[PDB]
């Protein structure tokens, strides 16, 4: 996880109907909100 | 109305504008042109506190940028800095209408810092771009760049400016984001011109906008690799203090796309300086010569009552809607051929295809015309010279005297030259590959091979118009000009760009309330057609009825009079000015308020468009 979730999204699709769907995406960018 | 004038209420508190985007001094698309021209408008707003933030590229550079020293010793440090700081930072002046300030970032010079970069994107947006995707990578590189170079003019500014950024694609989405992760203060507008799922959803599904709804946004991204690319265009529209479109029907599609109404639409303008009966008279002859060049030996419809249709832009059969147009040019020649008119409509397909050569036939048609031209020429002059010395020994001219022995074996000549059995050929290129061709295809399964008996030809010109060439010695715009109507039944486009220029430069008209010059004018136009402007109906029709309503609109178009014609035409040219900077950058500047009231309410409080450039019934009708 985390990093691993990292190296997945570079070495290709990556959970997009899980956890790297965008609601963890959009969860992180509130915070920035 | 002007625009010094729009909402000059707002104090921009000597704000700083930085408009980001990866088209800035690089043609890569049609935001470059929209950038060039808003520089105008947008520097007489902000005077040189208005930066355009691109990518360097060294044609660019070479081409369309002076390479300048920074004006303010707050740009001079900054650059400086993050020169020394292993970027390679350019500023200079982008040599177009504007004069706009340009800071270039060369992302490539600054690729070392790509895996501390994506990696520190990993840290603040959970966005990893894959390494084999040279453009999100690239993408990733300018924003990280640009977020960059705005921290550190804001920091080595001593009076700390108010900093709008205004960032254009997902392109410039990661600097909008990272804007927003590292807090610094920057009010932030996101313009999207295009959904980057929208182009994948309407290419392949079958219908896109009725199930904008029911897509699984991020599942269908996923199956097109383009997972990252789509979430940082969702997260720049969603880390953004405005959200922009440059349509409604762009604004629908990020609404359920990139989960974000807009919260302005601000459409392409255009600067209509750039770009009407006497021109369109010359280009229309011009048209009438090739067109009697092309169909020499089958010149047998009256040109007096032949209009002149053209579809033209990028060559996508269906986004453009060349489908729908061949469709409905088939129902209209049945149209025209059942009610016995003498009416003939030519339609250009101005779209680019891999060509091998102009066809033989065409180019040489176009030889045909040149030389009965002559010939007539040569003649005419000699009866000219004649009549005039008949005139001038107070004779009447003996007509059968008048020509010589040579005059009839010119004119015998070009009678032998006119001869040919073979139809005009419908494109006037050699298609690298005519079996695949889409308008090529459809024009044979529809029946339209420019025969006799059809009241509708077809000239496919699978290249772009140019002076030089041979064919047509005529540009775009003049050709355009030329025409009587111009058909642009788009299922994708977000904005048009064709029939806004169609507009621009008088021609009715046809787009649709799927593109977005066409939800424009339906929005901005009481009577549309009224004014040249046919909007069809594709959202809420299916493909075989959006064609009958082409169908509809293309013969309604054909039964005018022309005096009726002249009067759409004398009404599309007063509709020039909606679609001037002149009008558009007022959703540029309340989109530029609304970010910096956003972000600095403390500072600049924003007061919510269209006022002097609504189009009721024209009073005529």
């Amino acid at each position: 996880s985390s990093e691993e979730r990292k190296e997945r999204w570079e070495q290709g699709q990556a959970d997009y109907m899980g956890a790297d769907s965008f609601d963890n995406i959009k969860r992180k960018l509130d915070t920035y909100l | 109305p002007g625009l010094e004038d729009w909402e000059d209420e707002f104090d921009l508190e000597n704000a700083v504008l930085f408009e980001v985007a990866w088209e800035v001094a690089n043609k890569v698309g049609g935001i470059y042109t929209v950038l060039q021209t808003k520089a105008k408008v947008t520097g007489d707003e902000w005077g040189d506190n208005y930066f355009l933030v691109g990518p360097y590229t060294e044609q660019g550079v070479r081409t369309q940028v002076e390479l300048l020293e920074a004006p303010t010793p707050a740009l001079k440090r900054t650059l400086d800095s993050m020169n020394s700081k292993g970027c390679k930072v350019y500023f200079g002046r982008w040599l177009i209408e504007g004069g706009p300030l340009v800071v270039l970032l060369d992302v490539g010079a600054s690729a070392w810092a790509l895996e501390r970069w994506k990696g520190e994107l990993w840290d603040t947006c959970n966005i990893g771009v894959p390494w084999y995707d040279r453009e999100a990578n690239d993408a990733v590189l300018f924003g990280f760049l640009t977020t960059w170079f705005l921290g550190e003019f804001l920091a080595q500014s001593e009076e700390k400016p108010h900093v709008v950024a205004h960032f254009h694609e997902w392109l410039a989405g990661v600097g909008l984001c990272l804007c927003r992760a590292r807090r610094l203060p920057v009010a932030t507008i996101f313009t999207t011109h295009a959904t980057l799922l929208g182009r994948y959803l309407c290419a392949g599904a079958v219908d896109f906008y009725n199930n904008l709804e029911n897509f699984n946004v991020d599942k269908e991204a996923g199956e097109r690799q383009i997972y990252h690319r789509y979430c940082m265009e969702r997260a720049a529209a969603h880390c953004a203090h405005v959200f922009t479109t440059v349509s409604q029907i762009t604004a629908i599609e990020a609404q359920h796309l990139l989960k974000r109404k807009p919260d302005i639409v601000t459409p392409n303008g255009l600067n209509v300086k750039k770009f009407f009966q006497n021109l369109h008279a010359q280009s229309k002859a011009r048209i009438q010569e090739f067109v009697r060049g092309h169909f020499y030996g089958h010149l047998d419809f009256n040109l007096d009552k032949t209009l002149y249709f053209f579809i033209a832009g990028r060559y996508e059969f269906s986004n453009k809607g060349a489908d729908v147009f061949l469709e409905a040019l088939a129902r209209l020649n049945y149209l025209l051929r059942v009610n016995g008119s003498e009416q003939t409509v030519v339609a250009f397909f101005i779209m680019p295809a891999r060509t091998n050569n102009f066809n033989v036939e065409t180019l040489k048609g176009q030889a045909v015309r040149k030389q009965l031209w002559d010939t007539a020429n040569t003649v005419k002059e000699k009866f000219g010279r004649k009549l005039y010395e008949s005139l001038l020994v107070g004779s009447l001219p003996d007509m059968n005297k008048m020509l010589d022995k040579e005059d009839f074996t010119m004119m015998k000549r070009a009678i032998f030259a006119t001869q040919r059995q073979s139809f005009p050929p419908v494109c006037t290129h050699n298609m690298l590959d005519d079996s695949s061709d889409p308008i090529l295809t459809t024009i044979r399964r529809i029946g339209l091979f420019n025969s006799s008996a059809d009241r509708v030809k077809v000239i496919f010109h699978p290249e772009f118009l140019s002076s030089t060439s041979p064919l047509l010695p005529v540009d775009y715009e003049e050709f355009v000009r030329g025409c009587h109507l111009g058909v642009f039944p788009s299922y994708y486009e977000p904005w048009g760009y064709t029939p806004a220029e169609c507009t621009v430069m008088g021609i009715p008209s046809i787009s649709t309330n799927l593109s977005g010059f066409g939800c424009f004018m339906e929005e901005h136009i009481a009577d549309p057609s009224a004014y040249g402007i046919y909007i069809l109906d594709r959202r809420f029709r299916s493909l075989d009825d959006s064609c009958s309503q082409l169908t509809s609109f293309l013969y309604s178009f054909c039964q005018q009079s022309r005096r009726q014609r002249i009067i759409q035409r004398n009404r599309t040219e007063r509709l020039s000015d909606l679609l001037d900077w002149k009008y558009l950058g007022r959703y540029y500047m309340s989109a530029r308020h609304m970010a910096l009231s956003k972000a600095f309410p403390e500072h600049f409080t924003y007061e919510p468009a269209a006022q002097g450039y609504r189009y009721p019934r024209p009073a005529s009708v």
